[PDB]
């Protein structure tokens, strides 16, 4: 039977001492988020007493100004000595009750303390996620052949991003034709309401999926799940779709698309044609993506895959004066990197075409990290006490899909991970838990990944 | 005097390298899986103990976190730091 | 008045910096723990089958063609494997 | 003006295309090179399979853009 | 490996009991401060990444922070609670 800490709730029993409290805890937070690196290390993490940094955790006083550490228990002497109990966390905005010597993280008000001023009307109209829902695990049936698209639609209602578009009713609010049967973000924003919520009020939670597939069919019947169709396909399908949507609920020489597809999964390449004599140059294009087609041949591991993506080629097709040489030479082109996506999506090339007209598929395994360094990618290089470095630029891997069978006949599955670590594979109507090792050792198709470290 | 650590630690950060050090650190724990694997024997010391209180959690994962540690990327930033630390002390 | 080296000091300058990072990890983990079981009394975990047949609540894969799905175009009960078809011969018009 | 394809292998090839010719076209002259049918092609730029009946106009497709082949993995 | 004995003085010329600072010192700047991001390097993300970006810190650090509608059952993010309508 989980209990409070009672020094606070001691506190909470008179309401300007609970606002004293959440106006203090806002303003730590605030100051967290919106501090230089060095600022927050020096005036947030510096003990009061010993002046080391990081100490341990440092805790900024509830009651006055002082920071205090962990590993020397100078927060615990300041307690002790002037009475005040309670301290923020600054690496993380969480509040320390000395006399429990425990955090306080059961407390929802805290926790949410921004709508500190609302509270009341939150509560009135709205209810802690069940139990069962909180995690929005839920499978999708088979209805035909629709693996294809219901494997890309648990990666995309599993990612970070569009969960947070959806949840925060972006699309809902500005939606110009509001109903799930026509209007593909509509149909999404239901599956999203059903798994994770409640729809007013065994076959369970397909409703949203259905619109799904009836908004499909009316688009492009190929890609609407009666017939076996191409994950990736689906993937930039649904993608455009999303972003058609946005384009229409528009009221109105502005380049960049702002809305949560071009915002979240486009990058740029950098494609230099250099001179093989003299290598100096370039003619650069740079041309946008929103996922990267890797060729797996000849390779066990995704950073070979990419090391093969980025490697020079010497063009045997291609008319070439170099201006610097005044000659006829044969290019030199690169791909590079010119700017990364917030979510990066992979698709491995596992197909062949042979001679007889026929295609195979490539069924080698691939390894791929669990982390993802794509600083040995990007063209351009920062300063470095001398060509340049660039810095970690590190992303989580969050989802896998994966195909069995031959090229023109197979099955796919979802795999993706949530908060704490644990994966779930998606088949269909079957969601279970898997472990990570048996994760990593399945064949990828499209792997997802999100930005997760930026030195 | 024991100011010498704090004054050291005060240098890093004006200078720009605490944060190298610490985001090269982070990075290489991330990297490496340890990030995680601190997270599921907190997980499981929560289990084992049948308790979130911090402060006892703290005393098993703590210990154990540290030593693992990998060798390769303790070295390797202790090796960053003592290049910083040579650079502002006399010895 | 134990000596003072580069790598005694580097040594609690990396101690301080994996004690704060793991002491972040831990708060998280704690934190988040305590407001689950106060949140959820009840709180079970997603079942995990070694032999990779059970779904996250201890069950089996459902008998496909076994259900069916109410259609609310045509208002007939389609079996569910069968929508999609049942769908290309009902949406058209 | 020419633009490029990364092909299946990764292997870039050059063509020579006007801003208005047809995806189809375009799909012509990869399979001249590389020997596959156009319709077993998905050709993607910016995100996005090119249809036949567009232009390269149509997708901003520019001077020494690159497209990229790709073919398709069926499943149910 | 060899004992350390002092400070450069260089570094003190320019660099450098209980504190008296106060951690509430930081609110004026803070309120004039960009949003930062713990590990994630604000000059880096001007380079490497769209100027638009959309940016998560740490998404799956816990689970999906949300409410839902008594009136109506839709999974509603914290900022979009007081607003959301029937
Ligand atoms: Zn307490
Ligand atoms: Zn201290
Ligand atoms: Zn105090
Ligand atoms: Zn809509
Ligand atoms: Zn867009
Ligand atoms: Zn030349
Ligand atoms: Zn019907
Ligand atoms: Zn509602």
């Amino acid at each position: 039977a989980m209990s409070i800490c009672p020094h606070i709730q001691q506190v909470f029993q008179n309401e300007k001492s609970k606002d004293g409290v959440l106006k203090t805890c806002n303003a730590a937070r605030y100051i967290l988020n919106h501090s230089v690196p060095k600022e927050k290390f020096l005036n947030t993490m510096k003990c009061g007493t010993c002046h080391e940094i990081n100490s341990g955790a440092t805790f900024m006083c509830l009651q006055c100004g002082f920071c205090g550490c962990w590993n020397h228990s100078h927060f615990l002497s300041h307690s002790k000595q002037i009475g005040h109990i309670f301290g923020i966390n600054s690496n993380n905005g969480l509040l320390f009750c000395f006399k429990c010597e425990d955090y306080i993280g059961n407390i929802d008000l805290i926790n949410d303390a921004i709508l500190a001023k609302y509270w009341d009307d939150v509560c009135t109209k709205t209810m802690v996620p069940s139990m069962e829902r909180r995690d929005g695990l839920s499978g999708l049936i088979n209805m035909g052949s629709t693996c294809f698209m219901s494997s890309i639609l648990q990666c995309l209602i599993h990612n970070p991003y569009f969960i947070r578009h959806s949840m925060s009713q972006i699309h809902s609010n500005n939606c110009k034709v509001r109903s799930p049967d026509k209007c593909f973000s509509c149909a999404l924003d239901k599956i999203v309401h059903e798994l994770y919520g409640a729809l007013n009020t065994s076959t369970n939670r397909q409703t949203g999926f259905i619109y799904l597939l009836t908004c499909a069919w009316k688009i492009n019947q190929n890609l609407a799940g009666y017939s076996q169709q191409d994950a990736h396909e689906f993937w930039q399908f649904i993608i455009n779709q999303i972003h058609q949507s946005y384009v229409l609920d528009l009221p109105n020489n502005n380049k960049q698309c702002e809305c949560i597809v071009h915002t979240v999964f486009e990058g740029s390449l950098e494609s230099s044609i250099v001179c093989p004599g003299c290598q100096n140059n370039s003619k650069t294009t740079i041309d946008p993506f929103l996922d990267l087609s890797l060729d797996i041949k000849d390779k066990k591991k995704l950073y070979e895959c990419l090391d093969s993506f980025h490697k020079k080629e010497q063009l045997k097709d291609f008319n070439y004066h170099c201006g610097e040489c005044n000659s006829t030479q044969d290019a030199i082109k690169q791909l590079g990197i010119h700017k990364l996506p917030s979510v990066l999506v992979l698709q491995l090339k596992r197909f062949e075409h042979l001679l007889n007209g026929s295609n195979r598929k490539l069924d080698d395994f691939i390894e791929f990290p669990t982390y993802l360094n794509m600083k040995n990618y990007c063209s351009t290089k920062e300063k470095d006490k001398e060509n340049g470095k660039v810095p970690d630029i590190i992303y989580e891997l969050i989802g896998i899909v994966s195909h069995k069978g031959t090229v023109n006949e197979g099955h796919y599955i979802a795999f993706c991970k949530i908060s704490g670590g644990q994966w779930f594979k998606f088949n269909d109507s079957m969601v279970s838990s898997i472990s990570q090792e048996e994760v990593l050792k399945e064949q990828a198709y499209l792997l997802f990944y999100t930005i997760r470290q930026v030195n | 005097t024991a100011q010498l650590k704090s004054q050291i630690q005060q240098y890093l950060v004006e200078s720009g390298n605490y944060e190298l050090i610490s985001n090269e650190l982070k990075a290489r724990l991330l990297q490496e899986g340890w990030v995680d694997k601190v997270k599921d024997l907190t997980k499981s010391e929560m289990n084992i103990n049948e308790s979130t209180n911090f402060t006892q959690i703290l005393s098993t994962v703590e210990p154990k976190a540290l030593e693992m540690v990998s060798d390769s990327t303790r070295e390797t930033v202790l090796k960053q730091i003592r290049e910083f630390l040579e650079e502002i002390v006399d010895t | 008045e134990e000596t003072i080296t580069i790598d005694s000091i580097s040594n609690g300058i990396l101690n301080n910096l994996l004690t704060t990072l793991i002491q972040d990890i831990v708060a998280r983990e704690t934190t988040q723990q305590q407001l689950l079981k106060t949140r959820y009394p009840d709180l079970r975990s997603y079942y995990f089958d070694p032999n990779g047949s059970l779904d996250i609540n201890g069950l089996q894969k459902q008998q496909e063609s076994s259900q069916y799905i109410h259609c609310e175009n045509c208002g007939r009960d389609v079996s569910a494997n069968r929508l999609a078809a049942h769908l290309q011969r009902c949406l058209s018009r | 003006m020419q633009i490029f394809v990364k092909t299946l292998t990764g292997k870039t090839i050059t063509l020579e295309v006007e801003p208005s010719d047809t995806i189809e076209n375009v799909k012509a002259k990869i399979q001249d090179k590389e020997g596959i049918p156009p319709d077993q092609q998905r050709l993607i730029f910016a995100g996005k399979q090119l249809e036949d009946g567009r232009t390269l106009s149509d997708y901003n497709i520019q001077k020494e853009s690159t497209l990229h082949l790709v073919l398709r993995l069926r499943g149910g | 490996d060899a004992e350390i004995k002092g400070i450069k003085p260089k570094v003190i010329e320019e660099y450098s009991g209980p504190s008296n600072d106060s951690w509430k010192s930081l609110m004026s700047s803070a309120k004039d401060t960009p949003l930062q991001y713990d590990h994630m390097n604000r000059e880096s993300l001007k380079k490497y990444f769209n100027p638009n970006a959309q940016l998560i810190e740490d998404p799956l650090d816990k689970p999906i922070q949300y409410r839902v509608c008594e009136k109506c059952g839709k999974p509603l993010a914290l900022t979009a609670i007081v607003d959301h309508l029937e």
